[PDB]
């Protein structure tokens, strides 16, 4: 029992899925850089300066993600739209696992 | 680019609006983001200066170097009761520079201080640019509005804000006067008209009483609340859903800034829906601690939650009718300004007070001021 009306809500969630991927790419670069500074051969004095330099980027990534969640939160999905509700829950959980990795970046930079 | 027409600008506390008179009607200009009103925000970063939407958008990332509410500081001395009262709620610094307040930000790695009119000018340039982008013409001439209670210092500083911005400020008119001009209450029959302007918007509440004697507007009285707006109605809706989540799951989400943010955001949307529908639904997956929050609110409930706040808007109406020395029955017209006047309970309480009298709400409330200032700009053109 699949409705054409659901296809509309599925397209919304797919476009939001691709937007998550774009912000996930930015998170991926930050994490490679962070891992690189932490494990890297950089002079210890410099390391702090190199870490804090990730602050503006990490904070932008977190905001972009929060905006994604607020676009998801405007969706009203009826019971019968089972696939859209599972797709909805999955994406929010993925953006949340992404946001918790961002918090980890923030916990590893600009510390004193 | 060819020379353009003159514009009307409403320089508000939270949002500014720009309109142009063309083809025998006022057109309110939408910005680069397609928004008909632009945030009164200026954000300073390591690499650039952001104005309007782009400044409002990064606030959460950069709260200390994002300035808003300059209008509250404009033309005021540092030692003003209003200045010292407000800076306690701002995430940005305000410093005393020879008795004059100045915002203190971190711009391109340097400590930069700006006078309130320099901030307000950057916002005005944005308004000027918004019009230049739409018309494909260079905009210089403008009519900028100020509240009726603005003193000489506050008024001159606003004209100084218009000057620095590079605008040939044709005139500075009152916000109540502009909203009255928008409805053409000055072109009406009879000799004397007593106008009541109910302005619930831009984080402020202003009740103005005006008298149109031969097309001359006189301000009989001013009343209201400088810290009453849309946000207060939202706060009540936020407290309701926190308590509900508490009775539903025995978990407090107030400590989590992100869960409160998500709930408050849907609460702003649910309120707007409650102005045209008698019910609003909310579905927030994994709100707090992995729990999904699927709920609803009726118009009746939203009204109950703000009942004291809503009824309380008439105290200023009664206070203004007192100071103007007029009975309510002596009021020829009622004008609705600001987005919160879209609230059906506010319309009903104000309609019942004026014994079922029709309200002037046809012109978008958010645009009524700019609409009036644009009519004025065309006349002086
Ligand atoms: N539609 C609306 N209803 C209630 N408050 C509002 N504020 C702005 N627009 C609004």
């Amino acid at each position: 029992s699949n409705s054409p009306q659901e296809e509309v809500e599925l397209k919304k969630l797919k476009h939001l899925e691709k937007s998550v991927e774009k912000i996930a790419d930015q998170l991926e670069e930050l994490n490679k850089e962070l891992t690189g500074i932490q494990q890297g051969f950089l002079p210890k004095d410099l390391q702090a300066e190199a870490l804090c330099k990730l602050d503006r980027r990490v904070k932008a990534t977190i905001e972009q993600f929060m905006k994604i969640l607020e676009e998801i939160d405007t969706l009203i999905l009826p019971e019968n739209f089972k696939d859209s509700r599972l797709k909805r829950k999955g994406l929010v959980k993925k953006v949340q696992a992404f946001l918790a990795e961002c918090d980890t970046v923030e916990q590893n930079i600009c510390q004193e | 680019m060819s020379k353009g027409p003159a514009v009307g600008i409403d320089l508000g506390t939270t949002y500014s609006c720009v309109g142009v008179f063309q083809h025998g009607k006022v057109e309110i200009i939408a910005n680069d983001q397609g928004n008909r009103t632009t945030p009164s925000y200026v954000a300073f970063t390591d690499t650039e200066r952001l104005i309007g939407d782009a400044a409002k958008n990064q606030v959460a990332m950069n709260p200390t170097n994002t300035v808003f509410d300059a209008k509250r500081l404009i033309g005021r001395r540092f030692d003003d009761a209003v200045v010292q009262s407000d800076m306690k709620h701002w995430p940005f610094m305000v410093v005393n520079d020879a008795g004059r307040p100045k915002v203190q930000v971190e711009y391109k790695g340097e400590t930069k201080s700006f006078y309130p009119e320099e901030v307000s000018s950057m916002v005005l340039t944005k308004m000027k640019e918004i019009a230049e982008a739409y018309l494909g013409k260079t905009v210089t001439n403008a009519v900028v509005t100020v509240p009726a209670y603005f003193n000489d210092s506050q008024r001159q500083a606003t004209k100084d804000a218009g000057t620095i911005a590079g605008l040939n400020v044709l005139r500075i008119i009152n916000e109540p006067t502009a909203a009255a001009i928008a409805y053409g209450l000055d072109k009406k029959v009879g000799a004397e008209r007593n106008v009541l302007i109910f302005d619930l918007g831009g984080g402020t509440f202003d009740v103005s009483i005006l008298t149109i004697e031969d097309g001359i507007f006189e301000v009989k009285s001013t009343a209201g609340d400088t810290h009453l707006g849309g946000e207060d109605f939202d706060n009540r809706m936020v407290n309701h859903f926190i308590a509900e989540f508490k009775r539903k799951h025995k978990k407090d989400i107030s400590e989590n800034k992100r869960a409160v943010r998500r709930l408050r955001t849907a609460c702003e949307r649910a309120k707007r829906t409650l102005s045209s529908s008698t019910q609003a639904s909310i579905e927030i997956d994994s709100l707090y601690e992995g729990i999904d929050f699927y709920t609803s609110i009726t118009r009746a409930r939203f009204e109950e939650l703000n009942a004291d706040l809503f009824r309380g808007t008439l105290d200023p109406v009664e206070k203004a009718l007192r100071d103007a020395k007029l009975d309510k029955s002596q009021i020829h017209d009622i004008v609705l300004v600001g987005g919160s006047t879209r609230i059906p309970k506010i319309q009903k309480l104000l309609q019942d007070f004026f014994n079922g009298k029709e309200l002037n709400k046809s012109i978008n409330p958010d645009e009524a001021v700019a609409y009036g200032a644009a009519v004025q700009a065309a006349i002086l053109s």
